[PDB]
C-alpha cells in the first residue's frame, strides 16, 4: 500500500527537503504502519489544505490540523502547545502575564495578524502605537483576498536585535530559531487563564491531532492504532526539536 | 495673487493646474472651431524616456514649456522657438524603497509656478514620492530650499500636485490604504518655513475650526464630533488623506476641497459616523481654519472616496435669485451643488438612472435614502452593485461652458459583486477577507467584457442632461471645453476625439502612441494655436499590463475588467503638440543645425 | 526563391531586410517627390514598451505589418485597414544572465518571411540572443519549430537578422570579443534540421573550401593558410563572427558576406598573418564551398570589423567592358569594388583625405601601404590616429541609385588617441594595458564636441564624390532611396531629414521622438504611399545614456566623445508613419469604433 | 607622532573596519614604535597605491612591497613567501611540480592573470581549454583600462566544490580560507627552479618588505632600527593567520 499526505510549503514545520518536524513525523508514522508515504505538494499555503486538498480528492490526510474541527473527523490528540512569552536576556526583564503595567511602556511588540495577541493588545490599548511597525515587519502588503503572516525569522531577528522588547508567538514554531540564536534568548509560558475585559473565555492552550475525511471510519482506525504504536519515536523527535509540551489532560 | 489672476487672463499662458481658480479648464480661443478641424494633425512631439503611466497637463509660461514625470520625478523645461534643445534638466536621487508604499502606480499630478516680487526671482514648485517638497529658479535651475513633509517609514506617499495661494504653497497627503491620518500643511514661498497645519479627526485643537463653524446649518455637526463619532482611539489610525484637486475664492479668502475614505476596510471592527471622513471643506487661508463643512457618505461600507474635482459658477436659481456656486462630482454616483458663502445645499442628482445603493437624497435634511438589498454587510453574496468601487468618476478634470451653462465630462459604467468569508486555523486563528469583482454595467456587454465607459453633457439646476454617449472603456482622464463649439478628450485605446458641444456627434479623432489618462490643454505663440496632451498608459486600470498579472481577481478585481486592453495599447510616455496642418516651429528646415 | 522575386517585383511588398537580393534599398514610387513634400505630416504611429536601441525596419506582406523589438525581443502584427487592432502577438522568455554578455547594446536586426509551397503554409522566421531561432505560422501566430544555435555559457550572443535562400535559411554569429571562434550555419526551413556549417579559422576541412579556391589570384592565398598563419593552437580562440549582412546573386549562385576581427585585442600575442579573418567571401548556398575570399586589413591592431553591407550592381569600366561587381564600405577609411564572378579587384578608394593610417592601396598586389608613424607598438603616446575604432563606417545600410550610377552613404568624423601603458605588481605580477580617448577630426570644432558626421554621394569608377555635406552628429544608421529625387535618412538628434538627389540642398525635416539608428521604408496600401521609421537611441553611442555612465574614459573613449547628446534628445521606441496631408484610415471616424 | 599609513580595500588582506593582516601588522609595527598609527583610504585597488599615494605626498608608508624594487627604497624584509598548489584530499590528486604528465588529463584549472601561473598555462598548451573558464569566473567583463582580477575566496569555493580539479594560489592571499575551511584541502609549496620550455629563469619564491619615499632616509633607518624589537608579535601574527612562512636561507 501507500500513504498520500496533503503538504504544503511553510517553514520550519514542513520543508520541501522534508527536513520538518511534519514531514518527519508523517515518515515515522508512514513507516511504523509500513507503508510508503507520498508526498503531494499544493502550492497555497497551509490554511488552504483542507478545502482543496481534502475536498478535490486529491490527497488524504493533513499531518497537523486542531482537534474537535466540525470541518473534518479527528483522530486521537498526541500533542499539546501554547503561546510563550519571548524575551532577551540579560535585561532584567521577567514577564509573567497581560495584567503586568511594565507591558505599556515597551517601545514595539511583535504579534501575528489574526491572532489572540492582537486582541490582547487591543484589550490592553497599544494597538494604534504598533499598527504601522507591525505592517513594515513585512512589506506593506496585505490584500483583503489573500492570506499573509510574519514569518518566525523576522520576529526571531527582531526581538534579538533589541528593536522589540518582547514577543508572542507559538511554541512548535519558533523552537529551531530560538535554540540555534546566539544571542541567548528567553522562553516562558502564558498562563492558561486569561481574563478579558468584556468577559469571553478563549484559552491559550490547544491539543493538536491529525483527521480525515467524514465518511472513512477505517482509515482513523488505522491512523490512531499507528499513533499508538509510535509513541516513543515521536515523543523523542519532539523533544529533539526542544518544543515546549504540556500534559494532555 | 495679485499678480497670478491677471497672468491667467492672458491666452499665451497655463499657470496651475485648472488654468483659473475658478476650475473650469476653459479657452476663449476659436482658431480651432468646427469650419477647420479635420485640418489638425501634429506639429512636434517629444519621449520622456519612461515606462508607466502620465498624469496631469504641462506649463507654459513666458515662451517655455516645463514638463514633469513618472517616478523618479524628473523635470524638463524647454523654449518654444527650438524645442530640441533642453535649457535645464534636474534629476533626483531617491531611495528606491518608495515603490513599496505606492498605493496604485507611480504617479504624479503636476508642478508650481510663483511669479515672485522684486528682490525673489521666479519660482518653480514641485513634490517627490519620497515626500519632499522643492523649489527650483525657473531660468537656471538650481535648488533654493527644499523639506519633507511625509515619512516613507510610517507609509505616507506623495502624489499631489502642489497649489498656491497669495504668498503661501499647499501640500496634501496620501496613503490612507495603510491607515495614515491625513493633514493639509501651509507653507512661505519664499524661505520654507511652516505657517500652519491641520488635520481631519482628533481633538477640536488640531482640526482648526472657526468659531462660527457651520452657523448656517446647525444640522450638519458643530462640535465634539471628531472623537465622539469614534469609538476608543480609533481616530488616530482613522485616515481620511486628500490627494485630489483644490478651488479658490478671493472675494470670500476660501480654499474648497474633500477629504478621502477611512480605515480600515472593514466597517465593523470601526462602529459609528465617523466624523469629517468624506467630507466637503471650506477653509481659510491665512488662518486655516474652517468655515464649512458638509458630509456625503456617513459610515462608508462601499469604499469609496469623495476627493474629486469642484468647479465654481455664478447662476440663477429656481426663484430667480442669482448665486455663487460649486459643483462636485462623487464616486457613488450622486452630483451635489452647494452654495459657495455659508455652505447651503441646492441640488443633488444622480449620475446614472441604473445606480441602487441610494434610491435618493432628501434635501431638507442631507440624509440620503438607502436600499438595504444592495449594500454589504448582508453575510452572504451581494450582486449587482452598481457602481463599484471604482465608481462612476475619478481623478479626472471636467470641463464647463458658461455661455451655454453646461458640465462636460466622462463617466465609468462598471459594476461590482462581493463575497465575504472567513476561514479557520489551527489556534484560534481565523482569516476575514472579501473576494470583489468588476464587470460592464446593463448598457454594455458582459460576454465580450466591453462597453465600459460614457460621456456626458449635464445641467445642474434643472437636472437634465443635453446629451450622453457611450464608450469602450472608461474615460480615466478628464475634458476640456473651447470656446467655439468644440470639446477634446482621450481614450485609453490610444485615441484623441473631438467632439460637438450641441449634438455630440463624432466629428474627429487621431492615434497616440499610446492610450492618456491626463487632459488636453491649448495656447498661444505667435499667431498660432497649439494643443498638448501626454501619452502613456498606467493607474489603476494598467496595473494589469505594468505588472504583467494574469489572475483575474488581482487589484481586486481590475485585472478581469480590463483583459481586453492588452490588444488594443501598450506602455509609454511622452507629450504630443497639434496644430491647424500640422504647421509649427520648423516650417523653415534651417533652423537649429550645426553651423 | 521563385515567388520571392516577384513578390518584391509588386510595389505592396517590403519582404527581406534590403528589398530585394541586391540589397540597394531602392523604390520605384514617384508620388511623393521634389514637387509636394513640404506637406508631409505623420498619419499614425505606435509605441512598443521597451526602452533599448530599436535595429531595422518592419516588413509588409499581404496586407499586415510585422514587427519587432529589443530584449526579450517580443514580436507583433498589425493590419493596415485598422492598425489599432493587434491579430496575434509573441511575448518569450529566456534567462537574464544574457544580458551581461552582449558587448555593445542589446539590439536586433529583424526579421524573414517564407512564401509557402502548397502543404506547409506561409512562414516568420525570427531569432532570439540566448541563442535560439524560431519559425512561427504567419497568420495565426502559433510555434513550428524552435532550435538552439549559440552557448551562453562560452559567451555567444545572436543578434544578426535571419536570411532567407531557396528552401534555407543561413544564420550567423557573434561574440569575439570573448574569444568566440565564428561559424557560419544553414538550416532547412520546412523542419529545422542542420546542412552544412562553415568555420573561418582552421584547417581546411572545416573552411569548405572547393577545389578551385581563388584560381584566378594565386597572390590572396590558396592553401594551408587557415593554420599556417597563426603561431600553435591560438586559431582556436581566434574570432571571426559576421554580424552583419548578406547578398545573393540566383544567376551565379552565391552568397557574398564578411568576416569579423581576430582575438585578442593585443598584437603581440598573436604573431602572424592571421588569415581568413577580416575576409570577404563569396560561398555557395546548396553545399556552402567557398568560391572565393579576399583579406582586407592583414594583422589588425586598431580593432576594425569587415561586416559592412554589400552592394551588387552592373557597371561599364575604364576599358568599356561591362562587368558585374560588388561594393563594400570598410571601417578603415577604404571602400572597395570587386566582380562577382571570380574576385578580381576593379578599385579601392578613399572615404574621406584625412586617413593617415594607410598612404594608398596597390591593385596590382593587393596590399596596402602604411605609415608607421601613425600606428601602434611604438611604445610612446601616438597621436591623430584615425579612423579611429568607431571606424568611418558601420552597422548602417546605405543605398544605391540605379538610373544615376550612386551610392548614398553616411560617414563619421571621429579621431582617436592611444596610450599603452605597464604597472608592476608585488610577485612578479604586471598588467598591460592601453588607455583610448576620442574626438571630432579636423572637420569640427573639438572644444564644443560637435561635427561628428557626413552625409555623402559617390561615385565607383569614376572615383569622385558629386556632393558632400556635414552634420552635428554620426548617422548612425541607413538610407532610403526613391524614384524621384529623394534621400531619406534619420539623425541620433531625433530627426527625419529628406535633401536632394542632384544637389545636396536639405529640403524637409521632421522632429521625431527619438533619435533613429535604423533605416527607413516605403510602401503603398491603397493607391496611397506611406513611409514608416522605428525610433529609439542606442547602441555604441548612446551608451552614456542607457547605463548612465560619466567617465570620458568609459567604453573605449565613446562617453567622452558623445557627452553633448544628453541635452538633445531622450530614451524611447516604436514606429511612426507619415504620408501626405497626414491622410490614412481614420479619415471617416466611425471606423474602428465600439458598435 | 601619527604614522599615517596608506590603506586600501583589499580582502582579506585589508578590510574598512581594521581586522585584515596588514592592519594588524601596521597597529603592531606603530605600537612598538610609540605613536598611533593613522589610516589614508583610496577607493582605487592596492596597485595604484605607490603612483597615486606615495609619490604625491598623500601618505608617507606602504605596508607590503617587494624588496629590490627600483620604484621607492625598501625595508629590511619581515617574511618571505611563495605560489603554492591546492587540491582536495579525498581525490589523491598528489601534484608535485609542473612537470607531472597527469596536469595534462584535467578537466579544469584555476590561476590569475598576470600571473606566472599563466606563462606556465601557455608552456603546457592548456589555454585554449580554460580561457573561458577563466573569462566565466569573474563576469564576462575584463575592459583593457581598468584591472580586474579573480577573488581570492571564488577560487578556493571553486576548488572545494568540484569545479576545477587543481589550483595555483599565493600564500598570504588565500591562507584564511584555506584554514577556515570545512573541506579538506590540501596545499603544496611550488620548487623554486622551474625552467619555461626557452629555458628562462622564473622564480617562485619572494621576499616581502616594507617601502618609503625616495627623499625620507631618515625615517627609513628609524623604522629599520626600530622594527628589530618586534619579530616575535610578528612570528605570532604569521602563526596565527597561517601564511607558510618558508625561512631565508
Ligand atoms: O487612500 C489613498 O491614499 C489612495 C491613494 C490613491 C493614489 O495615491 O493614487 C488612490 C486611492 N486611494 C484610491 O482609492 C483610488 O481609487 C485611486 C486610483 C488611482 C489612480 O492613480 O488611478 N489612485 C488612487
Ligand atoms: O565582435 C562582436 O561580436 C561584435 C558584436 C557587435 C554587436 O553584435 O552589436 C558589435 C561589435 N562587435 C563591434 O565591434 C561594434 O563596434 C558594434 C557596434 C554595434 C551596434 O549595435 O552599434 N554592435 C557592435
Amino acid at each position: 500500500g501507500t500513504l498520500r499526505v496533503c503538504a504544503a510549503e511553510q517553514p520550519p514545520l514542513s520543508m520541501k527537503d522534508g527536513s520538518g518536524l511534519e514531514n518527519r513525523i508523517a515518515t515515522t508514522v508512514a513507516e511504523a504502519m509500513g507503508r510508503k508515504a507520498q508526498f503531494v505538494w499544493l502550492g497555497k499555503p497551509a490554511i488552504y489544505l483542507v478545502r482543496d486538498g481534502l475536498e478535490k480528492k486529491t490527497c488524504d490526510v493533513v499531518i497537523g490540523l486542531d482537534a474537535d474541527d466540525p470541518r473534518v473527523l479527528t483522530s486521537k490528540p498526541y500533542y499539546r502547545s501554547g503561546y510563550v512569552f519571548l524575551t532577551r536576556a540579560d535585561k532584567d526583564l521577567d514577564i509573567k502575564s497581560w495584567s503586568d503595567p511594565r507591558l505599556k511602556e515597551v517601545s514595539h511588540m511583535v504579534v501575528g495578524f489574526g491572532t489572540p495577541g492582537e486582541a490582547m493588545l487591543k484589550d490592553i490599548g497599544r494597538y494604534e502605537e504598533d499598527m504601522a511597525y507591525l505592517y513594515s515587519l513585512v512589506n506593506f502588503r496585505a490584500p483583503r483576498n489573500q492570506y499573509t503572516q510574519i514569518d518566525p525569522a523576522r520576529m526571531v531577528s527582531e526581538v534579538a536585535t533589541g528593536k522589540a522588547e518582547v514577543g508572542v508567538a507559538f511554541g512548535p514554531d519558533v523552537a529551531r530559531y530560538v535554540r540555534d540564536s546566539s544571542t541567548k534568548l528567553r522562553m516562558t509560558p502564558v498562563p492558561d487563564d486569561t481574563q478579558a475585559s468584556d468577559g469571553r473565555k478563549m484559552p491559550q492552550s490547544f491539543d493538536q491531532a491529525m483527521g480525515v475525511r467524514k465518511d472513512d471510519t477505517a482509515l482513523k482506525a488505522e491512523i490512531d492504532a499507528a499513533l499508538e504504536k509510535a509513541k516513543p519515536k515521536i515523543e523523542a523527535i519532539l523533544k529533539e526539536e526542544g518544543v515546549p509540551v504540556l500534559p494532555v489532560s | 495673487n495679485d499678480k497670478l489672476v491677471e497672468l491667467s487672463k492672458s491666452d499665451d499662458n497655463w499657470v496651475m493646474p485648472g488654468k483659473n481658480y475658478d476650475s473650469n479648464n476653459f479657452s476663449d480661443l476659436k482658431q480651432i472651431n468646427k469650419g477647420n478641424v479635420k485640418q489638425l494633425r501634429p506639429a512636434w512631439t517629444f519621449s520622456t524616456g519612461l515606462l508607466n503611466g502620465h498624469e496631469g497637463a504641462p506649463l507654459v509660461v513666458d515662451g517655455k514649456m516645463y514638463i514633469h514625470t513618472s517616478f523618479p520625478n524628473n523635470t524638463f523645461a524647454l523654449g518654444l522657438d527650438d524645442p530640441g534643445t533642453i535649457l535645464w534638466q534636474d534629476k533626483p536621487k531617491q531611495n528606491p524603497a518608495a515603490r513599496a508604499v505606492a498605493c496604485c502606480d507611480l504617479v504624479n499630478r503636476g508642478l508650481a509656478y510663483w511669479p515672485g516680487d522684486g528682490k525673489t526671482p521666479a519660482l518653480i514648485l514641485k513634490t517627490q514620492l519620497d515626500g519632499n517638497v522643492a523649489a527650483l529658479n525657473a531660468e537656471t535651475g538650481e535648488t533654493v530650499w527644499k523639506v519633507e513633509n511625509s515619512d516613507i517609514k510610517v507609509g505616507s506617499t506623495l502624489t499631489i500636485a502642489p497649489y498656491v495661494v497669495k504668498d503661501k504653497v499647499i501640500i496634501g497627503s496620501s496613503g490612507a490604504e495603510l491607515g495614515v491620518r491625513g493633514y493639509l500643511t501651509a507653507y512661505d514661498v519664499k524661505t520654507g518655513e511652516q505657517v500652519w497645519r491641520a488635520y481631519a479627526t482628533g481633538p477640536d485643537k488640531d482640526l482648526l475650526l472657526a468659531s462660527d463653524f457651520n452657523i448656517k446649518n446647525p444640522h450638519y455637526g458643530q462640535k465634539g464630533l471628531g472623537t465622539g463619532t469614534w469609538e476608543g482611539d480609533a481616530w488616530k489610525i482613522g485616515g481620511g488623506t486628500n490627494w485630489g484637486w483644490y478651488a479658490y475664492d478671493p472675494g470670500t479668502n476660501l480654499i474648497y476641497f474633500g477629504t478621502g475614505n477611512p480605515a480600515p476596510w472593514n466597517e465593523t471592527m470601526r462602529p459609528g459616523d465617523n466624523k469629517w471622513t468624506m467630507t466637503i471643506f471650506g477653509r481659510d487661508a491665512d488662518t486655516g481654519e474652517a468655515k464649512f463643512g458638509y458630509q456625503k457618505t456617513p459610515h462608508d461600507e462601499w469604499d469609496y472616496a469623495g476627493v474629486n474635482v469642484m468647479m465654481l459658477s455664478e447662476q440663477k436659481d429656481k426663484d430667480g435669485k442669482a448665486r455663487k456656486l460649486l459643483t462636485h462630482p462623487d464616486r457613488n454616483g450622486i452630483v451635489y451643488t452647494l452654495d459657495r458663502t455659508d455652505g447651503a445645499l441646492v441640488s443633488a442628482n444622480k449620475l446614472d438612472d441604473t445606480v441602487n445603493v441610494f434610491k435618493s437624497v432628501d434635501l431638507k435634511t442631507g440624509q440620503p435614502v438607502r436600499d438595504p438589498e444592495y449594500g454589504t454587510r448582508m453575510d452572504h453574496l451581494a450582486k449587482d452593485i452598481c457602481p463599484s468601487a471604482m465608481g462612476y468618476h475619478n481623478q479626472g478634470h471636467d470641463s464647463y461652458d458658461p455661455k451655454r451653462e453646461l458640465f462636460f465630462m466622462g463617466i465609468n459604467h462598471i459594476c461590482m459583486d462581493w463575497e465575504p468569508f472567513m476561514l479557520p486555523y489551527r489556534a484560534g486563528q481565523f482569516f476575514v477577507g472579501a473576494t470583489l469583482n468588476m464587470y460592464p454595467g446593463p448598457k454594455g456587454d458582459r460576454q465580450n467584457y466591453e462597453g465600459l465607459g460614457q460621456i456626458k453633457a449635464y445641467n445642474a439646476i434643472t437636472g437634465d442632461y443635453k446629451w450622453e454617449k457611450m464608450e469602450r472603456f472608461a474615460v480615466w482622464g478628464g475634458t476640456m471645453a473651447t470656446a467655439g463649439d468644440l470639446v477634446f478628450y482621450g481614450t485609453l485605446d490610444g485615441y484623441l476625439k473631438a467632439r460637438d458641444s450641441d449634438t455630440g456627434d463624432l466629428l474627429w479623432k487621431f492615434k497616440i502612441p499610446s492610450g492618456a489618462i491626463g487632459y488636453p490643454m491649448t495656447y498661444t505663440h505667435k499667431g498660432t494655436q497649439y494643443v498638448a496632451i501626454y501619452y502613456g498608459v498606467g493607474g489603476w486600470p494598467g496595473v494589469g499590463l505594468v505588472f504583467d498579472l494574469a489572475d483575474p481577481t488581482a487589484g481586486l478585481g481590475a485585472v478581469g475588467a480590463f483583459k481586453k486592453l492588452a490588444n488594443y495599447t501598450q506602455m509609454g510616455g511622452g507629450v504630443v503638440v497639434f496644430s491647424l496642418d500640422g504647421k509649427g516651429p520648423y516650417d523653415d528646415p534651417n533652423v537649429g543645425e550645426w553651423k
